[PDB]
């Protein structure tokens, strides 16, 4: 279990392997994070989340 | 919904209903942004006009969040079948957008590749929606959600009487009393990753509800993930 397969690479949400690393990224209305890992919603009411 | 539980405040905020003449329910769909409902293609022959009602829990009362958009272009998949309900799939474009609120808000659309191999490998997802809560019975007045564990290939096509294809795949119960059910087609199957939840499936069809060795099929929305993409950008 080596990069995506190792949970999901650390990603947040999509993982995908380019050349021998893993890269993240995120659905539409999230922005990837500094931390390359984590996905911020841009605004209010980000898809895939629970209403509050 | 046959089993489960009622969605209770902002649980299902990506369901939508479709409403016909009467103000009734007869199918359900998936939020996908302010302007676009996710549908089944079979949902379209159920009705001459229809409407969309977002932000309902509770058919009998007014909660306030409720909207009813009018539809302004209907995407059916030109190579929707009657006779097997492949690509059982079609996107609304609403006249109006979709005020998002507490118990209205989209679903997230996946990546194809991720969502094969991370999400529909996952123990379960959760469908749900407005129909009946028995085979035989009425349409829920209370909107309800459901985990339905991903079946096996293999075992939902030997269990079948109907051609599953590749862009189905099943999921539920063998024998356990929870499945979909009628009025709940068209609606959401989406699957939970770290608190955030994708559309995966698409309530399609089932031989009855909750029967002993059948399964409840859905569209395969990973296998339409660029149709969709392409129907939204006009
Ligand atoms: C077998 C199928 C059917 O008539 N087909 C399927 C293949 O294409 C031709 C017609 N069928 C029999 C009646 C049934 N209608 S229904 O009860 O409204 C659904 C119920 C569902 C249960 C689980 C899911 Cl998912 S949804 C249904 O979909």
């Amino acid at each position: 279990r080596k990069l995506c397969s190792l949970d999901n690479g650390d990603c947040d949400q999509f993982c995908h392997e380019e050349q021998n690393s893993v890269v993240c990224s995120c659905a539409r209305g999230y922005t990837l994070a500094d931390n390359g890992k984590a996905c911020i919603p841009t605004g209010p009411y980000p898809c895939g989340k629970q209403t509050l | 919904i046959v089993g489960g539980q009622e969605c209770k405040d902002g649980e299902c905020p990506w369901q939508a209903l479709l409403i016909n003449e009467e103000n009734e329910g007869f199918c359900g769909g998936t939020i996908l942004s302010e302007f676009y409902i996710l549908t089944a293609a079979h949902c379209l022959y159920q009705a001459k006009r229809f409407k969309v009602r977002v932000g309902d829990r509770n058919t009998e009362q007014e909660e306030g969040g409720e909207a009813v958009h009018e539809v302004e272009v209907v995407i059916k998949h030109n190579r929707f079948t009657k006779e097997t309900y492949d690509f059982d799939i079609a996107v609304l474009r609403l006249k109006t957008p979709i005020t998002f609120r507490m118990n209205v808000a989209p679903a997230c659309l996946p990546e194809r590749d991720w969502a094969e191999s991370t999400l529909m490998t996952q123990k379960t997802g959760i469908v749900s929606g407005f129909g009946r809560t028995h085979e035989k019975g009425r349409q829920s007045t209370r909107l309800k959600m459901l985990e339905v564990p991903y079946v096996d290939r293999n075992s939902c096509k030997l269990s079948s009487s109907f051609i599953i294809t590749q862009n189905m795949f099943c999921a539920g119960y063998d024998t356990k009393q929870e499945d979909a059910c009628q009025g709940d087609s068209g609606g959401p199957h989406v699957t939970r990753f770290k608190d955030t939840y994708f559309v995966t499936g698409i309530v399609s069809w089932g031989e009855g509800c909750a029967r002993k060795g059948k399964y409840g099929i859905y569209t395969k929305v990973t296998a339409f993930l660029k149709w969709i993409d392409r129907s939204m950008k006009t």
